[PDB]
RNA sequence: AUGGUGAACUAUGCCUGAAUAGGGUGAAGCCAGAGGAAACUCUGGUGGAGGCUCGUAGCGGUUCUGACGUGCAAAUCGAUC
RNA sequence: UUCAAAUGAGAACUUUGAAGACUGAAGUGGGGAAAGGUUCCACGUCAACAGCAGUUGGACGUGGGUUAGUCGAUCCUAAGAGAUGGGGAAGCUCCGGGCCUGAUUUUAUGCAGGCCACCAUCGAAAGGGAAUCCGGUUAAGAUUCCGGAACCUGGUAUGGAUUCUUCACGGAACGUUGAAUGUGGAGACGUCGGCGCGAGCCCUGGGAGGAGUUAUCUUUUCUUCUUAACAGCUUAUCACCCCGGAAUUGGUUUAUCCGGAGAUGGGUCUUAUGGCUGGAAGAGGCCAGCACCUUUGCUGGCUCCGGUGCGCUUGUGACGGCCCGUGAAAAUCCACAGGAAGGAAUAGUUUUAUGCCAGGUCGUACUGAUAACCGCAGCAGGUCUCCAAGGUGAACAGCCUCUAGUUGAUAGAAUAAUGUAGAUAAGGGAAGUCGGCAAAAUAGAUCCGUAACUUCGGGAUAAGGAUUGGC
RNA sequence: AGAACUGGUACGGACAAGGGGAAUCUGACUGUCUAAUUAAAACAUAGCAUUGCGAUGGUCAGAAGUGAUGUUGACGCAAU
């Protein structure tokens, strides 16, 4: 029933940021100097290679990773595809 | 911290202070030869302790 | 650049900047205080 | 436009001296490096420039390369148009 | 004190009094800073109450 | 004699190099693994950021191919119309677009080329400053030469083997502008191997140079100069040949 | 003439730090109205640019060819700049 | 300085009081860096010193004083001193495997196996950096000691938990094991202008507490009204919010802008502080009448009430404008992953929590300057920082007031010319002098007005004139 | 900002606080100089040019290393 701390934040930087709270050891994820407390983002898919506070602050973009990958993913299996229907048409076609 | 801190330095500036102090009545009076004016005398203005 | 010990504004005593507050004597949380600016 | 004449553009830091030519070419690649462009990316008129030969878009946050003070010229779309033309012929 | 109290009170603001400068006083650039704080205030203000369109709304803040 | 005169002070001495640590670097274009037959070098220009050390820009690409050895990264060279998210491609089978890197032997003839291998793996000798560019004229398929015309106007035969990125480098049309103060001069002048600001020749005292002394300021003597002639005695117009300025021409040609 | 020995002064450099009261002036180019098919324009405005001007910390050293000239001082002091 | 007075063999200069000035970004405040090198503090001497006495002092002599897990050095790396192949030079001189384990076993012995790139130390006592304040005490120390309270750093102990086929929550954002292996943030970094958060300040009143004060009066007007790191609560700003949800010529700033790669509404989120609270804290010492030789001890003020002036001052946090010029780098805190392996009344982590030992280094005095630094000197000289919020002025100046600091090493009596700083001069007005040199002169600011020339930017505060109080 | 009634010789009342105009010479400007008799017209300046230089660059330090050139480059660097 508390109040309470990961980041997000803002854009300088290098894209972000969105990260979650694994909770507060001596203090929150809670921009400074040294980063005390921690981040995480709940893991697989939005990929997020993260910023914990304490330290003033900086993540890779939430959506814009899965997309980056899923996209990633969307190029290669069309990519692979036509590069499989491509590989069919040309085994097949003449002698 | 200040001044001039250096542990070995230090030593040597304030070790020299006690070297230069006034003679002992009883060098004068047992007694060698010597109207026994010191000489190593270091002063307050003026000479320097040395460079 | 930044962090120096704070110089009251008052009395004159530099305290730290992690100290929020200022004091010489009954000072005393007049919360007095300039960080040095970083030095020339 | 401005209380101003003729145009300045910059010419004020200048004072009064340096004279028209000098003074010409100095407005000329500055005043269109300020001017806004479009990005290509999105198409909005965001392009400004971050440093010489550095070129930014505000909303996008893509950077790229170009000219100095302008963010393009000439001569870099001669450039692209005949390699263009080289490789299609390749190609066929 | 005296001599706030008694420029509540106009006052020692005559022409051979007010040094520093016509602009020193007031720039034009602080009475704007007040200004344009308050135009902006009193235009949310007319907004929320609903006087006025807001098509009107656009040529008058931009007036 | 003589005090030292300026040139023979350039030397060696702190007064006359760079300050060579606050250039980010070299970007010399590296050396393949093999192939490269589309994307066993794939980078991304995530950014772009300015050289002191060749008043033009870098791109930063990243480049991620494997092994164990696997070389990759850094700051390659920037070419015209190179940005951020756009792909680079280092080697022999890429793609010819502008940015990527190949051997002349795999370019087709007339065009614009800049960062060219005088030797195989030398990593970039050519073309090379700011809007400087070098044009492929001919190859064929010449396994004995490339014909490559420099910036200057040279013809230099050079190894097909050798590699350079398609386009010209960024930045160009920087010469234009005149720097219009000592101010903006000076800081410029502190990136680069150089004592700057420079006083005439003829300005100064006899002892200082062979263009100084006189009551009224004069060359003394001629300046088309003996090219034997030692460091000290060189200075004015070096082993000129003609001089004004209005006239010649050419290509001159061995 | 030979060998060392001084960049605590000072010259220039580099790295790393900091300082510049207050004010006037008035560039980019943008908003209103009004001209205008547009290109553009005028007029109010706003925002502030500058090896920017008046001047403070600081830095400099023109002038009295002043004081001093066995000095306070082996180049100082005021008033001026 | 003067004037009483203290003391002394001796008093213009030692000291007490009174009365008077002066110092004011420090021609004399506070606290330090370098440097000095004990100058500090006490006491007692006065031959020598202090350009003079001298009871005095910073002379002299004789003791004493500086207390660090939490300040700072140590550590780091920077401009490079550069160890460091090989090579010149006889030579001096000079450039360019190490790391991690598994049988045993919990003592670490012991056999045996596996990884990896460009390598040392030093270099700023003012870069960066793990942690401390409150007041109390000394003759002389103090964020060190102490009384209270807190916290850290390094390398372990254990109930109470939880969570146990390695987590519920909230549509979401988010919220309250662990080897081989990659990759990263913080630290971390320009200049201009620049809004907002907010504090302490200046300030005022209603007001609580305690001072000054009337030839004559009305209130006056005054010192003040204190509180820590930092427990844990916060209404939680901006910025992001390609959150959801909505579906647009509307939204919106100081300015630029933003948007239909979905604007405003409007259910959320993240998230700052030297921040507001709330507690730390009925923690704690001084004035006012009173007692006491002193030690001691007494209640109340410390449990005030609201705000203004943009005073954008610092700590922080938007951004726009900016360079042929692009604004360092590391130790260290921490994290994403990407996974062999290990989860049975056994056994396995992650801690709150409170312990549990330690913390082993060297510095701390004082001056920091018209008297302890440098310059031969008790040298009108030079030489860095912070205090840019003291009060009226802000055009500079002057004067102040509870900070606080001082009266320089010569006095007395008089007052001529000469001289050195200095003012004012009839009426005339550059005649003087190389030269209008100086000095006078003009002066702020508003209104009105403003020529030639010009690269139309300027010239320009042209010029000229007018105006300004006390209320 | 505006008005009042009225005083003073004076209302920037003190102190501080630009005297103005024209002709000519030079050097475009801001900047730099003889530390201790020259601050100027001298020097720098940015503009404009010629010349060398294709890379183990030429050019400069240097016996060699190796440095300096350049981790750059004929839109650049050097010399004038």
């Amino acid at each position: 029933l508390k109040a309470g701390k990961v980041a997000v934040v803002v854009r300088g930087r290098y894209a972000g940021k969105k990260v979650v709270i694994v909770k507060p050891h001596d203090e929150g994820s809670k921009s400074h100097p040294f980063g005390h407390a921690l981040v995480a983002g709940i893991e697989r898919y939005p990929l997020k290679v993260t910023k914990k506070h304490g330290a003033k602050k900086v993540a890779k973009r939430t959506k814009i990773k899965p997309f980056i990958k899923v996209v990633n993913y969307n190029h290669l299996l069309p990519t692979r595809y036509t590069l499989d229907v491509e590989a069919f048409k040309s085994v097949v076609s003449t002698e | 911290m200040a001044a001039q801190k250096s542990f070995r330095i230090k030593q040597k500036m304030a070790k020299a202070k006690k070297q230069n102090r006034p003679l002992p009545q009883w060098i004068r009076l047992r007694t060698n030869n010597t109207i026994r004016y010191n000489a190593k005398r270091r002063n307050w203005r003026r000479t320097k302790m040395n460079i | 650049y930044n962090c120096d010990k704070s110089v009251c504004r008052k009395c004159y005593a530099r305290l730290p900047p992690r100290a929020t507050n200022c004091r010489k004597r009954k000072c005393g949380h007049t919360n007095q205080l300039r960080p040095k600016k970083k030095l020339k | 436009m401005a209380k101003r004449t003729k145009k300045v553009g910059i010419t004020g830091k200048y004072g009064v001296r340096y004279g028209s030519s000098l003074r010409r070419q100095v407005k000329k690649l500055e005043i269109q490096q300020h001017a806004r462009y479009d990005c290509s990316f999105c198409g909005k008129k965001t392009v400004k420039r971050g440093a010489a030969g550095i070129w930014t878009c505000s909303c996008c946050k893509k950077t790229v390369a170009g000219g100095a003070y302008t963010v393009s010229t000439a001569a870099a779309a001669t450039v692209r148009s005949t390699i263009r033309r080289l490789r299609e012929m390749v190609e066929a | 004190r005296a001599h706030a109290q008694s420029k509540r009170e106009g006052r020692h603001s005559g022409y051979g009094k007010r040094k520093g400068t016509r602009e020193a006083r007031l720039p034009s650039q602080v009475v704007w800073i007040r200004r344009l704080r308050v135009l902006r205030r009193l235009l949310a203000k007319y907004r929320d109450a609903g006087k006025i369109d807001k098509h009107l709304y656009h040529v008058l803040y931009k007036e | 004699m003589g005090r030292v005169i300026r040139n023979q002070r350039k030397g060696a001495g702190s007064i006359f190099t760079s300050h060579t640590r606050l250039r980010q670097g070299a970007a010399k274009l590296r050396t393949l693994d093999y192939a490269e037959r589309h994307g066993y070098i794939r980078g991304i220009v995530k950014q772009i950021v300015h050289d002191s050390g060749r008043g033009a820009p870098l791109a930063k690409v990243v480049f991620r191919d494997p092994y164990k050895y696997r070389l990759r990264e850094e700051i390659f060279i920037a070419n015209e119309g190179v940005h951020t998210g756009q792909f680079i491609y280092a080697g022999k089978k890429a793609s010819l677009n502008v940015g990527n890197v190949l051997p002349l032997g795999s370019v087709p003839e007339g065009t614009i080329v800049s960062n060219v291998e005088e030797k195989p793996g030398d990593r970039g000798a050519l073309a090379r400053a700011s809007g400087n560019y070098v044009i492929i004229i001919g190859h064929n398929p010449d396994e004995n030469k490339t014909r490559v015309r420099l910036p200057s106007g040279a013809k230099k035969v050079i190894s097909s083997d050798a590699r350079g990125v398609i386009g010209v480098i960024a930045g160009g049309g920087r010469v234009d502008k005149p720097l219009l103060k000592a101010g903006r001069a000076f800081h410029k002048y502190r990136l680069k191997r150089n004592s700057w600001p420079k006083t005439r020749g003829v300005a100064m005292n006899p002892v200082d140079h062979p263009h100084g002394g006189g009551n009224h300021q004069h060359i003394g003597k001629a300046s088309t100069i003996s090219r034997g002639a030692v460091s000290g005695q060189k200075a004015g117009l070096i082993a000129a040949r003609r001089t004004g300025l209005l006239r010649g021409s050419q290509k001159t040609q061995d």
